[PDB]
């Protein structure tokens, strides 16, 4: 009866929504990790730029 | 600068303070990426762009103006 099909459809929608929220959570986590390692790379680059400034000032 | 406003006998207090600063740099380096202590020290001593630094310049100034004309040597105690 229509109620049975209704239960089936609601279960379908529930599965799809769960998948969508999994995708969103992955997006958030990936963004956080990328921020962290970008900060690290930037710091490393900054440490290197200052060092080359100092060296080339010492050699001239 | 605190060395530069004192006699020659304060070189010991100077290197003591420099060692304290080096230990501080070593401790803070565990978490932060700072310039090497040598680079910082040379920048502070004006010894990057020039041959001699402030410490040696003040050592010579002190020699000339206060050490040669004011001190008495003792051979036995050295």
């Amino acid at each position: 009866r229509e109620i049975h099909q209704d239960w089936a459809n609601r279960e379908y929608i529930e599965i799809i929504t769960s998948s969508i929220k999994k995708i969103a959570d992955f997006l958030n986590s990936f963004d956080m990790s990328c921020r962290s390692r970008l900060a690290t790379l930037n710091e490393k680059l900054t440490a290197l730029e200052r060092r080359i400034e100092y060296i080339e000032a010492r050699v001239t | 600068g605190r060395f530069e406003s004192e006699d020659l006998t304060s070189i010991v207090e100077l290197d003591g303070l420099l060692e304290i600063n080096r230990m501080t740099h070593k401790l803070l380096s565990r978490y932060l990426t700072l310039d090497g202590f040598d680079a910082m020290f040379r920048e502070a001593n004006h010894n990057v762009s020039a041959p001699y630094g402030r410490i040696t310049l003040h050592v010579f100034w002190e020699l000339n103006y206060d050490f040669l004309p004011n001190y008495c040597y003792n051979g036995s105690t050295n």
